């Protein structure tokens, strides 16, 4: 198994990806999309897309 | 020499005796699996006895295995005979056998069961199907109306606009009161002797959930919110067939599956689609017939007594004591006894002197029962406060 | 030797979402604004699906 | 009940090793205790953390289960003919240091249907014993005893290792339900093992293809 | 204006999209009430990689209003506002069955933004 | 298939040998039940260099069903499943004398793979 999985296992497990997405939206917007809890809908959409990306 | 006492090994079944609970006892009325008597009901105990009597493979055999693996305590089986074959002919001789007057002499002279169930009408799905479905229900709904305390367990066909035309069919109010349908047929985990799964009617899983949530929680609770044990999925969900949401027919019960929790029974509401008459809600029909079964047990203890006023008050004192204990056990609504129940035997309260000379003793019970929490109507208020 | 553990399976975002937004049946019950989030999720679904499609070629 | 109405006395069996390989003597004591008592106790110590975020207390050690039990012997009533010194020559012997090895005897108390802490027997050694003779005879054969036993838990190492493998034996074999997902299947596999089984290792150990591969009835094996 | 600043801004719970205005956004005090409808309409397990998040009110749907139930609803509401929404206190939650067309439990949840009554002696015996 | 993997494979308890198929092998869930027949048909001392291994049911063969016996059988079964077979829990062991042709004790041992009943108040006084 030349398989990359023990090599990339600390980069594909949805917490690294969610903090990369969350810092990205915190940088792009940030005084328009101010609340980021699990109760905003766009946060849920983005983290579900993050799960499909993972 | 003659005998060698030691340790042997055998697979005989010891068995257990009497689980009582006549009101929530199911009765399976399928054809005998291919030396029980051709008509007398047979007491099935554990799942080992169901295999030692009826084999492991069939249609009644998988429904018994799905009964005891869903938490069933005890079941009775009423055999009917080694049926024909060519299953469009077994399934119109089944209904024709249930219309015989010899069914009434076995259901009325039974006094051990209280849930009538024919699990083999699920085979009508393969197969006029509509004609066979309506005289499949209406034969079962009259055998329970006639019997003192029996409840039918019915089911809908899988295809919508065949299950729609069955609910939009005429049933009298007396009959609807006592019988229920659960719609989505269950895909079990049993093999069909090959890779493909066995699809059973939901009703052996329902009748095990009814008498275990009546053994554990009391018969007044609800038969719903019960996780079905050994089912993969219901065969059809309600998000793909918005028919049966038409409010024009008999009430139906939905079996669904959730995300964090498995396949759940998701309804308790009888065929009466009436908003005020409290003969919907299965546990209301099964509680008040569990009170019928005990109050008529101590009534006939005082039966061939005189019609004098001491024996009227000997009977109130025993009924008042028993009804007060069930109110303090949580079975009846009311924060005081005056609004929980009432008793009114007497000479010019219920009876008259013409009723006494014909040998009658008339006792009135009023009850106040509990309502389910079917809908939770959450509201939020901000309450500014500076 | 080869193995072929490959696939054609994809799960859209809208059924990742909980049961208070959508998964309602198609063009019968939703009301032209619950379809607006279906169209909001369409380019994101196909951009997530192109990785699966390229992966299987 | 259910068959007959004869009494079942308690029996005090003794060994020499921790296990059951070397049996010492074994007595059954007449005149059942009327009351047993087994006291559990677990010692906790409070965290005096400087950060003051939380109040909590650690688990240090669980004290062994101790059993208290009081007996009575009597030989002058005319059913009672065995002298009580032959019955107390065993309690005084089995609840003391053995001459062979220099240790207590690893007692095991048992009753007919009574189930001790979670087993059908109570292992352990004797912490305490006190006999107080109250009546005598002219030559003073005693013939009244009033014994006051007290034991500890001390089970064998083969029984304690067997009860550990019955809870999380490092495989899970988790069934999947309808409408399932691997973060939920890792919480249901992290409860069988109590080890936080970190869902990406589930899809690698079971050769999943796309993180949604299970089909409502197949099993997933979870080790550690 | 400062309540819109201190309490964060986020999207509306039914996502409304328009070509004229991009995303409809609830802000301030309306954002706290929007999050409380999210919590009790969600159910634990329905959000992937967030399985703690949910109100959990589907536990109580066939449960007989017998006042063991109304205490369980009071504690499930009070706990889930602690765990998942500490931006809004709790004042009181009053649960009543619906008098017309019963078997509906109505709960009014009152929050915050985050004396013995001596007069009754003159109206008693 | 996975039960055959997780639970080991071993030989059948009556050793059946054929020239066509070499050794008949019991696997999986049938292997756990095969080992439980081995344990209670063995007796301690009958296996050389393994003297702990055995069910020990020959202790109870002339012992009068008087219900001091049926507790001793319950504890000997429960202990020997702990010591020698921790691959299978214990559910309950029910012992009854045979009603026809007595002096046979029948024990049903139920294993695993490894609420106060409130309804009875409505049927009592």
């Amino acid at each position: 198994e030349n398989a990359l999985f023990p090599a990339v296992k600390d980069a594909i497990v949805f917490d690294a990806l969610w903090q990369q997405a969350h810092e990205k939206v915190t940088a792009l917007s940030g005084e328009i999309w101010t609340d980021t809890g699990d109760h905003d809908p766009g946060v849920t959409l983005l983290q579900s897309a993050t799960w499909n990306c993972s | 020499t003659m005998v060698l006492p030691g340790v042997s090994y055998n697979e005989t079944l010891l068995t257990q005796a009497s689980n009582d609970d006549p009101v929530t006892m199911p009765l399976f009325i399928g054809y005998t699996p291919p030396p029980v008597t051709v008509m007398q009901p047979v007491s099935v105990g554990s799942l080992t006895q169901a295999n030692s009597l009826f084999g492991q493979r069939g249609t009644l055999a998988y429904s018994l295995r799905h009964f005891f693996e869903n938490g069933g305590l005890q079941c009775y089986v009423l055999p009917l005979g080694p049926g024909k074959g060519e299953p469009a002919a077994r399934l119109q001789e089944l209904i024709a056998a249930l219309q015989t007057p010899q069914m009434l002499e076995t259901l009325l002279a039974d006094d051990k069961t209280g849930l009538v169930l024919v699990p083999e009408l699920s085979e009508l799905n393969e197969v006029d199907a509509d004609a066979l479905w309506y005289q499949g229900w209406q034969v079962l709904l009259t055998l329970c109306r006639q019997a003192p305390q029996r409840f039918a367990l019915l089911e809908l066909p899988e295809d919508p606009a065949s299950a729609v035309t069955l609910t939009q069919q005429s049933f009298s109010a007396d009959q609807c009161q006592r019988g229920a349908a659960w719609w989505p047929r269950l895909e079990t985990s049993y093999q069909d002797e090959s890779s493909a799964p066995v699809v059973l009617s939901p009703l052996p899983a329902v009748a095990a959930a009814i008498q275990r949530s009546a053994h554990d929680n009391g018969v007044w609770k609800a038969p719903a919110n019960i996780a079905l044990a050994k089912t993969r999925r219901p065969t059809q969900s309600i998000l793909t067939s918005q028919a049966l949401l038409d409010n024009q027919g008999v009430s139906c019960n939905l079996i669904r599956s959730f995300v964090g929790k498995g396949v759940r029974l998701w309804g308790c509401r009888t065929l009466l689609n009436e908003e005020n008459t409290a003969w919907r809600y299965i546990q209301i029909r099964l509680l008040v017939s569990s009170v019928e079964h005990y109050l008529s047990k101590l009534a006939r203890a005082y039966l061939f007594e005189p019609n004098t006023a001491p024996t009227w008050m000997k009977l109130k004192g025993q009924v008042w004591t028993w009804l007060r204990q069930q109110w303090l056990a949580g079975a009846f609504f009311g924060t005081v006894e005056d609004e929980a129940f009432s008793l009114s035997i007497g000479l010019d309260e219920t009876m008259t002197e013409d009723d006494i000379r014909h040998g009658k003793m008339i006792l009135q019970v009023r009850l106040a029962l509990l309502a389910p929490a079917e809908f939770i109507a959450i509201s939020l208020t901000l309450d500014l406060r500076d | 030797a080869g193995r072929f553990r490959d696939q054609t399976l994809y799960i859209p975002i809208g059924q990742r979402q909980p049961e208070c937004y959508a998964l309602q049946q198609p063009d019968t019950v939703i009301d032209d604004q619950t379809r607006a989030v279906h169209q909001f999720l369409l380019p994101v679904d196909q951009l997530l699906a192109d990785g699966t499609a390229e992966l299987a070629q | 009940s259910l068959l007959e109405r004869g009494l079942s006395k308690l029996t005090l069996n003794a060994w020499k090793d921790r296990e059951g390989k070397i049996p010492a003597g074994s007595m059954s004591a007449m005149y059942n205790p009327e009351t047993i008592q087994l006291d559990y106790q677990t010692r906790f110590d409070t965290e005096d953390t400087i950060n003051t975020a939380s109040q909590s207390n650690r688990y240090v050690i669980s004290e062994p289960v101790g059993l208290n039990l009081t007996l009575l012997f009597d030989s002058q009533m005319p059913g009672n003919t065995t002298p009580i010194e032959t019955q107390l020559a065993m309690l005084k012997s089995l609840c003391a240091v053995d001459a062979a090895t220099g240790s207590p005897y690893f007692l095991r108390i048992t009753w007919g249907k009574m189930r001790w802490e979670n087993k059908g027997w109570f292992a352990g050694r004797a912490r305490d014993l006190s006999v107080t003779y109250t009546l005598f005879d002219r030559d003073a054969t005693p013939l009244r005893a009033t014994v006051q036993l007290s034991l500890v838990a001390d089970e064998s190492f083969v029984i304690q290792q067997s009860l550990k493998t019955q809870s999380a034996p490092d495989r899970a074999l988790v069934s999947v339900p309808d409408l399932a997902s691997l973060p939920l299947l890792a919480l249901s596999a992290g409860g069988v093992l109590a080890s936080s089984v970190d869902y990406l290792s589930l899809a690698w150990d079971n050769d999943l293809d796309n993180l949604d591969d299970f089909q409502t009835g197949d099993f997933l094996r979870a080790t550690k | 204006d400062i309540l819109k600043a201190t309490l964060g801004q986020c999207w509306a719970f039914p996502p409304r999209f328009s070509p004229d205005t991009g995303v409809s956004l609830t802000a301030g005090v309306e954002a706290v009430m929007q999050s409380l409808r999210v919590l009790f309409m969600t159910e634990p397990g329905e959000r992937i990689m967030r399985e703690s998040y949910g109100g959990g009110m589907h536990d109580f749907i066939f449960e007989n209003i017998t006042d063991e139930l109304l205490a369980n609803i009071h504690n499930r509401i009070e706990e889930s506002i602690l765990r998942h929404e500490p931006r809004a206190l709790l004042k009181d939650v009053i649960i009543q069955p619906d008098k017309q067309e019963a078997s509906r439990l109505r709960a009014q949840i009152t929050v915050y933004l985050a004396n013995i009554h001596d007069g009754q002696t003159l109206r008693l015996l």
